[PDB]
């Protein structure tokens, strides 16, 4: 455990919010932070160095070493030392277009330690649910056209009901607002959470009687989300906040507006504007593309329907239908219409995510529930 | 070659009439659930603009 599972997530607090800081080798505004302004759902927030590329480098840093060395300790050493030179060689490009070594080293580290003795994914999870909060504690602006010191949020509108009479325009202007974050778009952060909890606990139940045991019916659940909306929504960002900033790149280097007409996911209120051919190619991209991620990411990441009878096999598990092999195509009339309608499906609610648009861009807020459940999970498993 | 297409969405829609659902009590569960968790990490953002507009203010 009870203190270590709130320690350890203490320790990884304080070094999230040590890793919450600006460097000062120089201040500028946003031109080397237009890049990391689309990574920004990616690790961390911040318009500068914070925790630019901790942990995911180093894994994937493995998989080039494991890849050279296919086509245990020295392996595990080396990990954090390869994936903490790269971020470092990195954010050499970053100034030119010091500080980070122990950061990231101690970031990079830390939660090394909490996977391996005793956390990737909880990082962008803080970082949407210090977002929700953000967009709804907002009174810190200097004054603006219209307000005291204020952004229009929930204790705004506290604060200025009060001082402003004339609630019958102010309803209006506190629901048909789109600059700052509105009072009727958080009931559309509420609506969206509501309903893809109510998604996520769509499930196919399968039984098990267990080999010489008579009548243990540990059943075995295949979720909607057979695929977590990590892998799948993971795929998305890291093909659009890249796409989008190697357009933007490599533009100035040799378009950001002149080809939007296929990338812009559209956040309007009405949403039949100049361009409704762009929102159907958008809703094409956000439901196949993404789809075609999780039906290409389940015949790989060890888990499609040939794999899964060995994993049910290996534990002396047998279904209690016909054959000691026929449960592959006992099952595998579930996992791939799970697998793609549950990329689908996905893709949808977060287009709904953004179409109404509930507190951000469909893609943090939406894959920041599948992180509250996978610790939901381990908080009732142990 | 739009016969697997009509093959998938009669499966999947003969797979959502065979998939349980969360109908009234699991359903509020886990959304106290992640109410729960969500208020747990939701608040750190806001101790963080606690600790830091005194920092603003001074740097
Ligand atoms: C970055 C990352 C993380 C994943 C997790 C990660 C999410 C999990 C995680 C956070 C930690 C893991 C590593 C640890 O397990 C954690 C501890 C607790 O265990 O990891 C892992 O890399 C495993 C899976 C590997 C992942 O590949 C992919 O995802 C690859 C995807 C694609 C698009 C493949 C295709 C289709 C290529 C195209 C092929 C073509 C065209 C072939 C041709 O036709 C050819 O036949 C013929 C020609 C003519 O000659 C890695 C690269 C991804």
């Amino acid at each position: 455990q009870f203190k270590e599972k709130v320690l350890w997530t203490a320790i990884t607090l304080f070094i999230f919010l040590v890793c919450c800081q600006i460097p000062l080798f120089g201040i500028m505004s946003s031109d080397s932070a237009d890049p990391f302004y689309w990574m920004r759902v990616i690790l961390a927030s911040n318009r500068g160095t914070l925790m630019e590329l901790g942990i995911s480098p180093i894994v994937t840093s493995g998989l080039i070493m494991q890849l050279l060395a296919g086509a245990r300790a020295l392996f595990n050493g080396a990990q954090k030392l390869f994936g903490m030179i790269i971020t470092i060689g990195q954010s050499i490009v970053y100034v030119m277009t010091l500080l980070i070594t122990i950061q990231l080293f101690v970031a990079g580290l830390i939660v090394l330690l909490l996977d391996e003795l005793l956390g990737i994914s909880l990082f962008i999870a803080t970082n949407i649910c210090e977002t929700i909060v953000w967009k709804a504690f907002s009174p810190t602006t200097v004054n603006t056209g219209r307000g005291m010191e204020f952004e229009g949020a929930i204790i705004a509108l506290f604060h200025l009901l009060a001082t402003r009479t004339d609630k019958v325009r102010a309803l209006r202007e506190a629901f048909y607002r789109q600059n700052l974050p509105n009072l009727m778009n958080l009931i559309a952060t509420i609506f969206v959470f509501a309903v893809v909890i109510y998604f996520q606990g769509f499930r196919v139940d399968l039984p098990i009687k267990s080999a010489r045991y008579r009548g243990q019916y540990n059943t075995y659940p295949i979720k909607l989300f057979y695929t977590s909306n990590i892998p799948i929504i993971l795929q998305s960002a890291l093909v659009s906040n890249l796409y989008v900033i190697s357009q933007m790149l490599s533009a100035r280097f040799s378009p950001v507006g002149g080809l939007c007409h296929y990338l812009s996911p559209p956040e309007s209120f009405g949403s039949v504007l100049e361009d409704p051919v762009h929102a159907v190619v958008y809703i094409v991209f956000m439901l196949g593309s993404c789809a075609f991620f999780s039906k290409t990411w389940i015949e790989v990441s060890g888990s499609s329907a040939k794999d899964v009878a060995k994993q049910l096999k290996e534990q002396q598990m047998v279904m209690r239908g016909h054959r000691e092999t026929s449960m592959v195509h006992e099952l595998n009339r579930y996992i791939p219409t799970a697998a793609a309608f549950g990329g689908l499906c996905i893709g949808a609610l977060s287009v709904l995510a953004d179409f109404l648009g509930a507190i951000g861009s469909g893609t943090g807020i939406l894959l920041a529930v599948t992180i509250i459940y996978q610790y939901f999970e381990i908080f009732v498993k142990e | 070659f739009v016969e697997p297409s009509r093959q998938f969405v009669k499966d999947s829609i003969r797979l959502v009439k065979r998939c349980t659902k969360p109908d009234r009590k699991e359903f509020q569960k886990i959304a106290m659930a992640t109410a729960i968790g969500f208020a747990i990490m939701g608040f750190i953002g806001f101790f963080v603009k606690l600790i830091h507009i005194p920092i603003n203010n001074i740097i």
